[PDB]
């Protein structure tokens, strides 16, 4: 890793590209997620950073996969009660 | 030396009081690295007080700025002085004259960057000569105070140590005068009190065979501060009078 | 006292088949540059070869 | 067909130093022979420098003793230039005794059997009254390069002074034109040294030699455990004989010495045949050590 | 601690030593240890780095490898002067800091200090990376100049290299590409400034976004086409063509930047830098006292 | 002296049978003996311990030979200047100690004391196994091993009991 | 109130290291950045490897043109006491050395010196020789001083070329460097901004007592002073959570920095922010007069 | 108010 | 957490409830042993 | 890396004999046995130590020192010569 050119080139704002990555990182590094990019035993941040770079993450994405595993919690939830 | 110098060496040197300069000339007699004996001449000798100088010079000891203040002996054995002239070169001195650092081989080319703004690229071959290899002295001192639940302890008998913590101090806790230590190792050792309570009905049978009477102690000694190597080459010890003068003192 | 550390190469990651990049590890202090110098002249110099 | 290089003549022209000469060499071999063999002479070549000395009534190399005109630093850098030859050993403690007014030579040391002082001459010291006299032990080893006192001295009394194991001090090849053997375009590689008497200059150009050649020298779960011993190729018996010790797999095998079981009688003389053929795969029997059962590899999904 | 330069650091890193560097990381490293399980409780490891075992610079390896610093000069008077790099181990004491970046900081290496920081948290790491590392400032914010500029060593490299004379070792002979440009001067046949029809590529990018391929001779020098190997694909071949001052070489890297943005001009300014070190070190650029030459009109025009 | 040697010894509520000299003696050897090794003098120790004022010191051996190894600790005609009173075979001490031997591990006592009076509590055990060396006796299993049930009697002692 | 006091006096012996600081007599200051091996250092055609390699570039902007000067002038210096350990080292009787000595000592102009060596009587012209081996001191004064023709006529008198400068070689390549290089001897200083005095480096030392910020300096385990500067420069990029964990977690808030120190050993990184503790200490000082400061909401 | 906590104070300034 | 710092003046009955006791006595500490 | 190598191929006991004033010890040390005309140790390891103990010219000191000395096991370990030569020490 040198340069994030490209990780500003598809989020636009450059500090949306901080809060989106350091999102992404904290959901790697402490939940005990997968990347989803296969990494070279990098950091966290680089591997964020790497998945902003194939585009595969960003905001909506993320707000996308977390109502979906809020509400596949609470639907377990729900069928484990009735 | 310098190679180049104005010949204003001379009177830096020993104008200035770092060098031992001949009060009166004559013979040398005895040239050692402690003192330098000379034989007053004749024609310069008083009647009286028969007379034959003793110049004691000053060995490795602490300046200000924590270089180290030597005199070194330049003359030899059987060798004639002169009224105003060097016998025993000082700090940064050389045959009476004025040697601050040293002259080396120099060359002016750019070589591949390592010299970019102001900086020197120098080869080994300058320090296998130990030739810039200075030597600092530091002072570190340590007070025995006067405080709350008696005074305090220097005699190494002190507890949470190792043979790590104690190897290297005599019978009665400073450093040996010799002893190279590292960072961090433990010069004199010094316990103070804590807490008062009175005597546990446990230990009865050791409180009889020591006869200590405190018995639970701390931790104050001086340490090495953390980076610094050296050689212990002088340990001073002063007490204050009416003080128990242990061994070592 | 002879025994110095002695390499061997690590890896040729090559780009295509005229062309690579051959690394070499450990060697003693200062031998990069001999040898880095010995095989550029011999290879740069003289070679046999039809042209 | 390169035309190959050959000692032809080592000009001893003074003690310390002399001009070794190779000859013949095709154009382009004479700046790189002579870099190179520069370079590793310079590098490193093994030495014969000092290391500890342990003056009598010394305790720091920063005291003084009484009758002697240098302090003991300076006696520790006249010791560590000081130009010896060892021959059949690795480190050799050298033994000093002087008492008188005058010079401390070199040539007061009591050389022992194989050391050899090269320069007799090297003043350490000046004593300087009558009875005043200095008594030091010098230990003297082998080596490669410059190893400092801060890298590597148990009781007070020794001193460590620096290692300079190395023997040159100047190096300088002057490549040149050759004469006949009836062919032009040949060089000439003549290389001057500057040794300091420790070492003989066709050995040292030798063992440069033998360095680079050195140098150049660099290019110029288990399946057979995890099954059973049943498994094997073998007959029965030579599975039956582990299986005794109640073994069911060839990692149990593995897992256990080849000596602790030729230590019990329940292998046979065949049984041993028939393992160091098994072994002759290096598959199993390689004197490994297992956690129990699994490796890393062998993980439980 | 003190700085020095240490020339074959990439822009986006700098040196920082051993001890400093376990001291500043100690709680990564107490973490590391803690994770690895060849340690129980905290003392453990504030024993073994205490002690500096053998294992614990694998340990501070793992714990540098891409995490940011803060290096800081300490009159910071703009943006430029705290910048974020990545740490290279250094056996020593003293901060090896990349040469260009120095022209931010106003750090010439005559006695200066600096101080580093360590981002903690995970958002100060992602920041020190994407606002403030060292690659990300490479235009000074008071208006549209480079400040990776290259400032005085390798000048003198590239001044050296791209000129000519008007007799060398081959002289008007023609060669058949840069590579054998460099061939030329390495082996001993021609010399650095020895004017030269090569044959060059430029790629001019004409079309919206497709690099169109030209090749054509030139008629230069094999200094020209020695620096030419080293130009990214974009830019034309007159931006070496001319003596290369220190005017040219930065409106070169400025032309490198508003045209094949920021990755090749990262890359070109690291070897702009690792070029013009190397022919300055061959130059032999010295100075006499025969250099600063009298005029012989002065005394009467006194 | 330290105007304290007639009281500690005789505390005397676990060590009263148990020995007093002896436990004197061990506590004098950890507030010395403890961490300073003494010295690589290869020789037999001796230590002579008190019981009325609890005190104790280090005296070193000569031990009495008709050989040389062990030679700080090595005859009958160097026993011919003692007049031939050496016999062969004794350990006839003839040296001693000067005041250190770990001026060293003074209040640390959680440890060192602690220790001393952890083996003194594992000899009187063994003692006490001693008056019967072997019985039908009953006891409490308290604690859970590995093919080895671990039990607690009365008095304090302990046993086990094998799988086997 | 103290009962004795105890100094002992350590004797460190410091050598060389990157990072010291050496200068000449001019202002050429240095930190001196990479300790070579001898073999990597640009030899001349006799043998010997060169010791400093300094840059040139400092001397037509810095206008210090002394030091090429006294660099020429101290090769001159070591050609004369190169040629006397030459005519020593060959054991030659005392009249070569005479003969020798005496052209290195008159060679000028009208100048002051004038010595003779008819009157040193055969043995101390050998313990002058003893002593000028290692090269020949010289004098000049200070706007008297010698001109560049005596500089010329001296390096005439040793066999070295004229304009001071000799062709090198180079040590990593062994190819000859273009456009003959400057050698000589120049005297330099080792200056005491050495490098192990001013490197330093905190993780988590002790605290101050009135504001919970950390102690100065390097004798107390300090921390390097994060100044309102560089406030102001991470204010000008868009760094906030750097800012906010530079002045509330690793600076001032103590439970903050005691719940970062747990999360960072367990591999968490995360920042529990807080307040600073020195700007309830801000509330504390107004709050002391008769103003009333508060926290709203 | 500015860098990275912009996003932040707009957060805290449209949930009054 | 908290939005405006305000600034006002302090009304005798603002200090009394800041305060936690009278302040009497300058006697300071008792400076011979340890206690205040 | 061929060429190169083919243009290369056309290259590639002592503490009884020694004397008693030689030991680490003081001279006293060795001037305790040289007062019965001894001058290596050799002499020292042909004499017993009961032989040297029924003398008063060796002292107490000397006895410790004597015992630092045997405690490396190279000289006074009981031994017997023949006069002064054992086989390795033979004459030429």
């Amino acid at each position: 890793r040198v340069t994030v050119q490209d990780a500003v080139e598809k989020i636009g704002n450059r500090f949306d590209l901080v809060l989106v990555a350091a999102r992404r990182a904290r959901q790697m590094q402490v939940g005990g997620k997968d990347p989803l990019v296969p990494e070279e035993n990098d950091k966290t941040t680089v591997i964020a950073l790497r998945e902003i770079e194939e585009g595969l993450i960003n905001n909506q994405i993320l707000d996308v996969r977390e109502r979906q595993e809020q509400q596949e919690q609470e639907a377990a939830e729900l069928q484990a009660v009735t | 030396k310098p190679l180049v110098g104005t010949g204003m060496e001379r009177a830096v040197a020993v104008d200035s009081g770092v060098t031992a300069v001949a009060k009166r000339g004559g013979v040398v007699q005895y040239v050692d690295a402690s003192r330098i004996v000379i034989k007053v001449n004749e024609d310069e000798m008083y009647p009286g007080e028969a007379g034959i100088d003793i110049y004691n010079l000053t060995k490795y000891t602490r300046s200000n700025q924590n270089t180290c203040i030597n005199q070194m002996p330049c003359v030899s054995l059987g060798e004639p002085v002169e009224r105003g002239d060097v016998l025993a070169d000082g700090p940064s001195t050389d045959l009476g004259e004025l040697a601050l650092g040293q002259n080396m081989r120099v060359a002016f080319m750019p070589w591949n960057g390592y010299n970019f703004e102001d900086s020197i690229l120098v080869s080994e071959r300058v320090v296998q000569e130990d030739r810039f290899t200075t030597i600092h002295i530091q002072e570190l001192a340590c007070v025995s105070r006067d405080t709350k639940l008696g005074p305090e302890e220097i005699t190494a008998d002190i507890p949470n140590v190792g043979e790590a913590a104690l190897s290297k101090l005599d019978e009665s806790g400073i450093v040996y005068i010799g002893a190279e230590v590292t960072g961090g190792d433990i010069l004199v050792g010094k316990v103070t009190p804590k807490g008062e309570t009175q005597l546990t009905p446990e230990e009865k049978l050791l409180r009889a065979i020591f006869g200590e009477k405190a018995s639970d102690v701390k931790d104050s000694s001086l340490r090495v501060p953390n980076g610094v190597s050296g050689t212990v080459i002088d340990v001073q010890v002063f007490t204050r009078d009416g003080v128990e003068k242990d061994k070592r003192a | 006292v002879t025994e110095f550390l002695k390499p061997r190469l690590v890896d040729i990651e090559q780009v295509s088949s005229t062309h690579a990049k051959v690394t070499l590890e450990p060697l003693e202090r200062g031998f990069g540059h001999t040898l880095g110098n010995a095989l550029r002249r011999i290879l740069l110099s003289s070679m046999p070869g039809c042209a | 067909e390169f035309l190959k290089p050959r000692l032809v003549d080592i000009e001893q022209v003074s003690s310390t130093h002399a001009k070794v000469t190779l000859e013949p060499l095709e154009r382009g071999f004479g700046h790189t022979l002579g870099n190179a063999l520069r370079r590793i002479l310079l590098s490193s070549m093994p030495g014969c420098a000092v290391t500890e000395v342990e003056i009598d009534g010394v305790l720091h190399e920063y005291s003084t003793k009484e009758g002697v005109q240098e302090d003991i630093l300076e006696i520790l850098l006249n010791l560590k230039g000081l130009a010896v030859r060892v021959q059949g050993k690795d480190e050799v403690i050298l033994t000093l005794n002087k008492s008188g007014i005058g010079p401390v030579t070199a040539a007061d040391i009591t050389h022992d059997g194989d050391v050899e002082i090269v320069k007799p001459q090297h003043v350490i010291c000046h004593l300087t009254d009558e009875n005043a006299s200095i008594s030091m032990r010098i230990k003297v080893q082998r080596g490669r390069g410059y190893v400092p006192a801060s890298t590597r001295e148990r009781p007070i009394g020794r001193l460590l002074v620096d290692a300079c194991y190395s023997p040159v001090e100047r190096i300088a090849y002057n490549v040149e034109a050759a004469r006949v053997e009836q062919r032009t375009d040949l060089d000439k590689l003549v290389i001057e040294m500057e040794t300091n008497g420790t070492i003989d200059p066709e050995e040292a150009i030798r063992r440069a030699a033998t360095i680079l050649a050195e140098q150049l020298e660099a290019f110029v779960f288990d399946p057979i455990l995890l099954r059973p011993v049943d498994d094997l190729e073998l007959t029965v018996r030579s599975a039956n004989c582990l299986k005794a010790e109640a073994i069911h797999y060839i990692g149990d095998l593995v897992q256990r010495t080849e000596v602790e079981l030729l230590k019990t009688p329940n292998l046979g003389k065949k049984s041993l045949t028939e393992i160091k053929d098994v072994l002759a795969s290096r598959g199993l029997s390689l004197g490994m050590r297992l956690e129990n059962w699994p490796p890393a590899s062998i993980a439980d999904e | 601690s003190v700085i020095t330069v240490g020339p074959y650091l990439r822009l986006h890193q700098c040196g920082l030593p051993k001890k400093m560097a376990l001291e500043l990381f100690k709680p990564f490293i107490y973490g590391k240890l803690e994770l690895r399980g060849l340690a129980t409780t905290i003392k453990a490891a504030k024993k073994m780095v205490e002690r500096e075992e053998a294992v614990v610079w694998d340990i501070l390896d793992e714990v540098i490898r891409e995490h940011p610093v803060l290096l800081n000069r300490a009159p910071t008077l703009h943006r430029l002067g705290i910048q974020a790099f990545e740490p290279v181990l250094i056996e020593g004491k003293a901060i090896q800091l990349h040469p260009l970046v120095c022209a931010a900081y106003n750090a010439d290496f005559d006695g200066d200090q600096m101080a580093v920081h360590v981002p903690l948290t995970l958002e100060a790491q992602l920041e020190a990376r994407a606002l403030m590392m060292s690659t990300n400032n490479i235009l000074s914010p008071a208006n549209g100049e480079p400040i990776i500029v290259p400032s005085q060593d390798v000048v003198l490299g590239l001044y050296y290299m791209t000129r000519d004379c008007v007799n060398a070792k081959g002289e008007g002979m023609v060669l058949t590409g840069p590579k054998e440009a460099e061939r030329l001067y390495r082996s001993g046949l021609a010399s650095l400034h020895a004017r030269v029809k090569v044959r060059i590529t430029e790629y001019e990018k004409d079309a919206n976004g497709e690099l169109v391929a030209k090749t054509s001779l030139k008629d230069t020098t094999v200094g020209r086409a020695i620096l030419w190997m080293i130009v990214p694909k974009g830019l034309p071949y007159s931006i070496v063509n001319q003596a290369l001052g220190k005017k040219a070489i930065s409106k070169m890297l400025n032309t490198c930047y508003r045209i094949l943005g920021l990755k090749p001009t990262v890359i070109f300014a690291d070897q702009i830098m690792y070029t013009g070190f190397a022919y300055a070190a061959r130059s032999g650029a010295s100075v006499g006292i025969d250099d600063m030459v009298i005029p012989e009109k002065k005394h009467e025009i006194i | 002296m330290n105007k304290e040697i007639l009281a500690v010894v005789e505390a005397v509520s676990n060590e009263k049978a148990l020995p007093r000299e002896k436990i004197f003696e061990a506590l004098e050897s950890a507030l010395a003996t403890a961490t300073k090794k003494k010295y690589e003098q290869e020789i037999d120790v001796r230590v002579q311990i008190d019981r009325k004022s609890g005190d104790f010191d280090t005296f070193r051996r000569w031990l009495v030979v008709d050989e040389v190894t062990q030679p700080t600790k090595e005859t009958l005609e160097a026993a011919r200047y003692e007049d031939e009173s050496l016999n062969l075979g004794d350990y006839v001490e003839d040296q001693i100690e000067s005041v250190t031997f770990d001026r060293i591990t003074t209040q640390t006592a959680k440890q060192v004391i602690v220790q001393k009076v952890r083996e003194a509590e594992r000899a009187m055990v063994v003692d006490q196994f001693r008056e019967h060396e072997g019985e039908i006796i009953t006891g409490v299993v308290k604690k859970v091993n590995r093919d080895n049930i671990s039990l607690d009697l009365g008095n304090n002692a302990e046993a086990v009991i094998l799988r086997e | 109130g103290v009962l004795k006091i105890v100094k002992v006096y350590l004797a460190v012996k410091r050598r060389i290291q990157p990072g010291d600081k050496m200068a000449g007599r001019h202002g050429n200051k240095g930190v001196i950045s990479k300790i070579n091996p001898i073999e990597d250092m640009p030899y001349d055609e006799n043998g010997t490897p060169v010791d400093i390699v300094l840059n040139p570039l400092g001397v037509p902007s810095r206008m210090n043109i002394g030091q090429i000067l006294e660099t020429h002038l101290g090769m001159a210096a070591k050609g004369i006491g190169d040629k006397i350990n030459a005519m020593l080292k060959q054991q030659q009787e005392v009249a070569k050395l005479r003969e020798f000595i005496q052209r290195a000592y008159d060679l000028g102009a009208d100048v002051r010196q004038k010595v003779d060596l008819s009157t040193f009587s055969d043995e101390e012209v050998m313990r002058l020789a003893e002593n000028l081996r290692k090269g020949m001191p010289i004098a000049t004064p200070v706007f008297d001083g010698a001109k560049e023709a005596e500089i010329k006529e001296l390096l005439k008198l040793g066999d070295l070329p004229t304009s001071g400068q000799i062709r090198l070689y180079d040590g990593r390549t062994g190819e000859q460097f273009e456009r003959p290089v400057t050698v000589g001897y120049m005297y330099m200083l080792k200056l005491n901004h050495l490098v192990d005095d001013k490197m330093h480096a905190r993780s988590t030392g002790s605290y101050s007592l009135v504001t919970q910020q950390p102690l100065g300096g390097k004798a107390q385990f300090g921390g390097q002073r994060f100044g309102e500067m560089e406030v102001w420069a991470l204010e000008a990029y868009g760094a906030a959570y750097t800012l906010q964990e530079m002045l509330t977690v690793k600076s001032d808030d103590v439970n903050g920095r005691t719940k970062m120190y747990k999360n960072i050993v367990d591999g968490n990184h995360q920042m529990e922010p807080g307040m600073p503790e020195s700007f309830n200490v801000l509330l504390k000082e107004i709050r002391s007069l008769g103003i009333n400061i508060e926290l709203e909401d | 108010p500015a860098g990275t906590g912009y996003a932040y104070h707009q957060d805290r300034m449209r949930r009054r | 957490e908290f939005d405006a710092i305000k600034i006002a003046l302090a009304s005798p009955d603002m200090i009394r409830s800041w305060s936690f006791g009278e302040v009497k006595k300058p006697e300071t500490i008792n400076y011979r042993t340890f206690k205040p």
